[PDB]
């Protein structure tokens, strides 16, 4: 004789980036995969705009929300999304924002592309010391058959040799929005 | 006057109205604790270290002093006098230095603000628990009796006072206040009351009283029901009541017809 | 090369009508405001008189009265104080942004016994907010009678008068408008004088008119002084008692008190409070809460418990008075509201080590626990500052405790050696779980488990992952591994290559729906069962999830989890089915054991069955078989 | 006798002291208010060219400028609008509250078509909190360049300048402090400009220097390009404009899918602009979310946005603007006095917002769409409204049992049923399939009656209050007493059963023991030996199921009140027929108590509850299979 009333819920954990794209397969089109990419480098300024840094995002710590929100995190081999400057045993503090771009270009081939990096040899030990000396890096033809142009500069500007000629963010996500609302197909 | 201008600088590092829609919260209190922690010691490190070298150079100074005192005696000490004075000046200019840093720095711990372990310190704290024997209830059939007499006669008093009005809010701090009194003996002789109000044949103050007198029933087999005694349950049901809806109503209305139909057979 | 300076000036007319109608939001403070002087030339006289007792020779009790009167339309409000003279009567209550107290406050020595209210000016031009024109009959020790009268335009007249002698008092006449004939009704000056200034040191009294008609004199416009001020040796249980059933409205007392207080540059005096029985209302939420209000100089400022203590301990009452911090110029609202938070991080400690020292008796806990044991595992789920210290609080039912719940710390002295990870489990009673498939394993060989039987306690161990360095570990979750010996684990691997056959054949049958069936050792004396995956929702999790009235549905199938079968090799029915399976590729009767047996272990695993009628007919063919009737 | 008049006054510097830090808070506000003296300034010169030109010989262009520089800490708010004499520096800014534009509005002939912000005077201090200097460079168009400079406390200067040429306008200079020196950069002036006043009607650009590859300095006007379209007429807009300002108002890749736009020139005046988003957010239904939905905005100057009540809870993805002219506000522009008009608007935006979701209810390709997203938020407006319930319970729409895979609506099927029927049949379940195929709607389908699906939970919060349509009832079959009207000789015929199936009940109910409060026989069923009803007053299965699923329950009351369940058979199932044969004649038998038990249980099963321990289930099924099968023992 005292009816009810319908109550709210609190939240949730989304399901993993990483899960979306290696575990299972996912496919989204192309602009979702541009929105993504836009979501990731606003936040990662808000962040690097307070002197706060990161030390890596695995694209397992990125989690894509209910509906479609990109929610970066800290809750945690990774030789994958280091840098070759981490690498080093020199100072103990090689850390700096160019390092945080390198990370964050690595997740953008791993978006576009959807493959994991260096396919193609597997030795843990043969690769740390590849990129240590003998440099290599991931080859560029590997890339969606409808990717645009703008942004396959964007990648190659990410992840040059050094961390004094590497952008930094507000250049980053200038780009992608002036790529983003020009992109009907490509 | 009306000067504010020290509480201008607070800092919190789980403030909750400052976020970005794409970081997650949780871990961005960690990095602002972590970052706080870090800066500190780092102060600290050089407020320590400015600290314990002006006590070693105080140290120093008397150990000069007495060198001095010594050489005031005896005589052959110049270039290690000159020396002394030379690099001590220079090290007394640079910590003159050095501390109005310190100065400005206190002024810098101000712009860089007050953290919670600076702004207060504790004082006294005390705490009890309230061990009492919650059991207490006395015979029925006496406190029965001993209500009725004195507590219905007093509240028989009141509730005449209150039953020739039909008020409701006046019915509901009554009741409030009653419920702060009264127990069900109080119930049983308003049960009567009305029982002699029907031979008594007022037909229009039978009706106000009797919704008056179905409504507290109501709360009486709530009570029942649910076996929390009418001093605990008086809200819930007026707020419900004066909010009724157009069935809630409707019931209410049959059942009050109903309980009079009762009565006057009974 | 002509520079000239000037001074500043200010324009009267603008400024008065800004003033008193803009600052303010409501038309209800002007009582306040009132009471406030009162009370502040109450306290000067105060003060005054413990030097020489040659000052109260003329009046000496202290006292505040409310006189209203509709027929006249005023609403007299007569008080003992110390008088004003005529040239301080023009010179502060004719001269904006100017304050007599102050002045006061700082000729007086250097350190008293004296704390008063109000250092702004523009405090008395609010009575024009609900007014047409104010009188104010005043008499000071060494001066003579006077009146003053104004309408808030731009003169005011003082003028010396005869007629009713006052003691040394001040009398406040205000003839109120003909909208606002509302606040000479006592229900409402008793309500705005209760909520805004009820614990003021003095005695405030009313002078209505009931039934000769008489004059009454309610004095119990304030009869509770507050408590927190004195010293905390001297209160004895009771007297706070009391003080709970006159603050909110019950007819019980307390269970627990804290009377803490902080020192430095913010300093304040807090009274929490724990009760007895949780309202029946506490989640309803919408109505404003009023369970933690805040004070400066014992009057109210602002009440608020959504950034004074978080969402999950909003069943604590109490008490937040301090002695100055950054207010409005309507003292309604705190710049600087970092305060707040900085408050609040004070408080949630305190109330953390009331809790620890409370749960030392173990006969007062459980009166505690069966009544507010949702907050601390809503707490749990959103406080990663404070989630140790909250994870030591809780009780559980376990399967070597009878009828009495057990710590979670105790649980972990009465390990084995070679134990590692707590084993639990969740379901929805506690005798649907007592007695279930997964068990019956692990509790023949002396282990434990823990009974999580509730829905908020799957939003707890979701996030609560590790205790003590010890592995919240299921035992519902594609093969959970327990120490054992290398016999038994030899024995299960020739097992493992016996039943290799049939486990490929019923995955044939059973198209998409299983994803892998396997052998399994958590079954000791039942057929089969079905566990989930690592990663996803378990059976309850879905359960709940499937429920919720306010959710959306495009993300369910992401996130459930696929589910795999278990076959026990020693029961007789799995044995005679690979006999079965053994001669004949395909036959009827098998399909149907095999569709009935994974049926059942699907109603037993707590999943719901997705069309009930296919079981039912399944069933009743089976009855009508067996006692008769042909068709 | 003796009366004396006298006058009021004032002390100055505790005014000034009680202006610049008592009633401020959210120092940025100074930006807004400097820029809110620019506009009012520049409209006066559009105001004096309109009757005769040749007062802009020395200005053709208005525009508002910032320039911060980085070096001596200084920011500058360049200005050409009416510009201030000699006369007037020192009357209007050496006065507390005086104003000018207050006396130009009082000297127009009641013309109106004009509208400038701010009568009350005290606005220059805003800007004092922030710095310690302020100085102002002013010149007219009949006097010469001036100078004031101030530093706070009883003193101004006023002295004459020649040291630059300024054809007519204002510069204000502030000398920063070292606390607040964040407001040189790009981000914070960005931020403050673009979320306190951007729908100005005038260019405001800004002047930072860059480096490029080298001090070349950039021009970057962007702070405000789009304009104020809510002040236009309806019809002359299009949807492509209507898209674009959707878009750079809430950041979304997708346009709208209608748009309402209307105004109230009555005593009240206020245009609004309401949209519908075409997907629902992810965090519509949370606790505590900084709500920001409908934002107001006074004379195109931001007030607030979060508001108590100004739509209901229903009704939030409503998203818009809502434009004003007169309301009464505090001192610092941030707070609503005494909330009376809110009543009026939010009446005026429900009847509008309702008339909208009529006006979309006439095609068939949007209403879907916007269905299939925003259908939760309507059976909301049934259960807390109660005066649009009769207009709000139209645009459901359910499934059916005769519409394959097309929803239906209440009057649709209204106009399709049979002349002897009185009354809807509902079924509330889990699903769709699970409802298709049931027991309960075995009769009803027979002759040829219509049912409506109802499968989710906000359909029982909702179906709770709707308890009519068009004079009519509606009627669950999952109740006890549902009746329905047919000829008499069946109804004979059922009577006439109801003797020789009458032992048989009360076997049942003893058996059972008081798990069933009845054992009646009823008309409901053809192919089902049992099936499971509950009472008219009370909790069914499925809500029940809800009701406990759900966390913060509270349970300690609704345990004990609820649940109330019947039971009943039908009389033509050669299962239940050789039951009675069989308890015919033994009335202490041993078989008749399994077969009772294990019907009950199923039926328990297949009708929505949940059985209290389900291992004695599952064994009674496993032994039954190991006895067919020759196991024994
Ligand atoms: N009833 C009164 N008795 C004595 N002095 C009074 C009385 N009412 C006002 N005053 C005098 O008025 C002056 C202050 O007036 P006003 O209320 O405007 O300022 P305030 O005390 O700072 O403000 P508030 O109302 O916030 O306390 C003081 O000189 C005070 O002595
Ligand atoms: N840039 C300017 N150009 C011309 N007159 C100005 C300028 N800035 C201020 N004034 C003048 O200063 C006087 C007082 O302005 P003040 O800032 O004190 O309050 P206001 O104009 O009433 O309000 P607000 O600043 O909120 O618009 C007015 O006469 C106004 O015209």
């Amino acid at each position: 004789t005292k009816p009810q009333l319908a109550i709210v819920t609190q939240w949730c954990e989304g399901s993993s980036l990483y899960h979306h794209l290696h575990i299972i397969e996912t496919k989204f089109e192309m602009i979702k995969l541009i929105d993504i990419a836009r979501q990731t480098a606003q936040g990662m300024d808000y962040l690097h705009a307070k002197s706060i840094i990161h030390r890596d995002l695995k694209s397992n710590n990125i989690f894509l929300h209910e509906d479609l929100t990109v929610k970066i995190g800290d809750f945690g081999g990774s030789i994958l999304w280091m840098a070759p400057e981490v690498i080093r045993m020199q100072d103990k503090n090689p850390y700096s924002f160019q390092s945080d771009v390198y990370a964050f270009g690595i997740v953008l081939y791993e978006l576009m592309t959807g493959q994991l990096p260096y396919s193609n040899i597997n030795n843990r030990d043969q690769i740390i010391f590849m990129v240590g000396r003998g440099y290599l890096s991931p080859d560029l033809s590997k890339v969606r058959s409808n990717c645009p142009k703008a942004m396959k500069r964007l990648m190659a500007e990410c992840l040059k040799k050094k961390r004094d000629e590497r952008p930094l963010f507000p250049q980053i996500l200038a780009s992608i929005e002036l790529l983003a609302r020009s992109l009907p197909k490509i | 006057m009306v000067d504010y201008s020290v509480w201008d600088h607070i800092e919190v590092s789980d403030d909750e109205d400052e976020t970005h829609p794409n970081i997650d919260t949780a871990s961005l209190f960690r990095w602002r604790h972590q970052a706080r922690v870090e800066r500190m010691e780092q102060f600290q490190k050089e407020k320590e270290e400015l600290d314990r070298g002006c006590r070693e150079c105080k140290r120093k100074v008397a150990e000069c002093q007495r060198k001095l005192k010594e050489l005031e005696v005896a005589e052959g000490g110049k270039a290690e006098l000159e020396r002394l004075q030379a690099e001590a000046q220079q090290l007394r200019k640079e910590e003159r230095s050095w501390e109005q840093k310190l100065e400005e720095m206190r002024k810098k711990e101000k712009s860089m603000p007050w953290n919670v372990d600076t702004l207060s310190k504790d004082g006294f704290s005390k705490s009890m628990v309230n061990t009492k024997p919650e059991k207490t209830e006395e015979d029925s059939e006496e406190v029965r009796e001993q209500k009725h007499k004195t507590f219905v006669e007093k509240y028989e008093k009141q509730i005449k006072h209150f039953g020739m009005l039909r008020r409701w809010d006046d019915s509901q701090k009554y009741l409030s206040d009653n419920v702060h009194l009264v127990c069900e003996e109080t119930a049983n002789y308003l049960v009567i009351w009305c029982i002699d109000l029907e031979v008594e044949e007022k037909c229009a103050l039978m009706e106000q009283v009797a919704h008056q007198t179905i409504v507290m029933q109501f709360i009486l087999e709530l009570a029942k029901s649910l076996k929390v005694d009418p001093r605990a349950c008086f809200r819930q049901f007026f707020t419900k009541i004066k909010t009724a809806d157009r069935q809630y109503m409707e019931g209410f209305n049959d059942e009050l017809e109903a309980f009079k139909e009762r009565v006057r057979g009974r | 090369e002509e520079v000239e300076t000037f001074a500043f000036q200010a324009e009267i007319a603008q400024l008065m009508s800004l003033i008193i109608n803009t600052f303010y939001s409501n038309k209800e403070i002007f009582l306040r405001e009132l009471i406030s002087n009162a009370s502040d030339a109450l306290d000067k006289i105060r003060y005054e008189s413990l030097t020489d007792p040659s000052k109260l020779d003329s009046g000496k009790e202290l006292k505040i009265d409310i006189i209203p009167n509709p027929q006249e339309r005023t609403l007299t409000l007569v008080d003992t104080g110390i008088g004003m003279t005529k040239a301080d009567l023009i010179n502060n209550l004719g001269t904006i942004a100017k304050s007599g107290t102050k002045a006061f406050m700082e000729a007086l020595q250097a350190g008293a016994d004296i704390s008063m209210i109000g250092q702004f000016g523009v405090g008395f031009y609010s009575a024009y907010l609900v007014a047409e024109k104010v009188v104010v009959i005043t008499k000071h020790n060494d001066d003579e009678q006077y009146a003053w009268e104004s309408s808030a335009g731009g003169s005011f007249t003082v003028r010396a008068d005869h007629g009713e002698p006052i003691g040394r008092g001040t009398k406040v006449i205000l003839h109120l408008k003909e909208d606002q004939t509302e606040y000479l009704e006592e229900r409402r000056v008793k309500e705005v004088v209760k909520k805004h200034s009820q614990f003021i040191g003095y005695p405030i009294t009313l002078y209505l008119e009931k039934e000769k008609e008489k004059y009454i004199d309610q004095e119990e416009l304030n009869k509770t002084k507050p408590i927190w001020t004195r010293n905390p040796d001297d209160i004895t249980q009771e007297e706070y008692g009391e003080f709970y059933k006159s603050l909110t409205n019950d007819w019980e007392d307390h269970l627990a008190v804290k009377h803490f207080s902080v020192e430095g540059q913010l300093e304040f005096r807090a009274l929490l409070f724990i009760p007895r029985r949780a309202p029946f209302d506490l989640f309803e939420n919408k109505k404003k809460k009023n369970n933690i209000k805040l004070y400066v100089r014992r009057v109210f400022i602002m009440d608020s418990c959504d950034e004074l203590i978080p969402e999950y301990l909003n069943f604590i009452r109490g008490v937040v008075d301090s002695e100055d911090l950054p207010l409005n110029i309507s003292r309604e609202m705190l710049q600087q509201s970092k305060i707040l938070k900085v408050i609040r991080k004070n408080i949630v400690k305190k109330c953390l080590e009331l809790f620890s020292e409370l749960a030392e008796d173990k006969e007062n806990y459980k009166k505690f626990y069966e009544a507010f044991s949702k907050n601390l595992k809503l707490g749990i789920h959103e406080d990663s500052t404070n989630r140790r210290r909250l994870s030591e609080l809780l009780r559980y039912h376990t399967s070597q405790s009878g009828d009495e719940m057990t710590s979670l710390s105790e649980y972990v002295s009465r390990m084995k050696e070679t134990q590692k990870s707590i084993y639990y489990i969740t379901g929805e009673s506690k005798e649907q779980v007592a007695n279930s498939a997964f068990v019956e394993r692990v509790r023949k060989r002396g282990f434990e488990v823990v009974y999580m039987t509730e829905p908020i306690d799957e939003y707890c161990v979701q996030q609560l992952k590790e205790f003590d360095g010890k592995s919240l570990v299921s035992v519902t979750k594609e093969g959970l591994e327990l120490p054992e010996d290398e016999e038994e684990k030899k024995k299960m691997e020739e097992s493992k290559a016996k039943f290799e056959n049939l486990c490929k054949l019923m995955k044939e049958i059973l198209d998409k729906k299983v994803e892998k069936v396997t052998i399994s050792n958590r079954l000791v004396s039942s057929p089969c069962c079905i566990v989930t995956s690592t990663y996803g929702w378990t059976a309850n999790m879905e359960r709940i999830m499937k429920a919720q009235a306010l959710r959306d549905n495009s993300t369910m199938g992401y996130m459930m989890a696929k589910k795999h079968l278990e076959i026990n090799p020693d029961h007789p029915i799995v044995e005679t089915l690979r006999q079965k399976a053994e001669a004949d590729k395909n036959d009827k009767a098998v399909k149907d054991l095999v569709v009935l047996l994974f049926e059942t272990a699907l109603l037993s695993s707590g999943f719901s069955l997705e069309d009930p009628q296919t079981h039912s007919n399944r069933i009743y063919r089976m009855i009508k078989l067996g006692l008769g009737i042909d068709e």
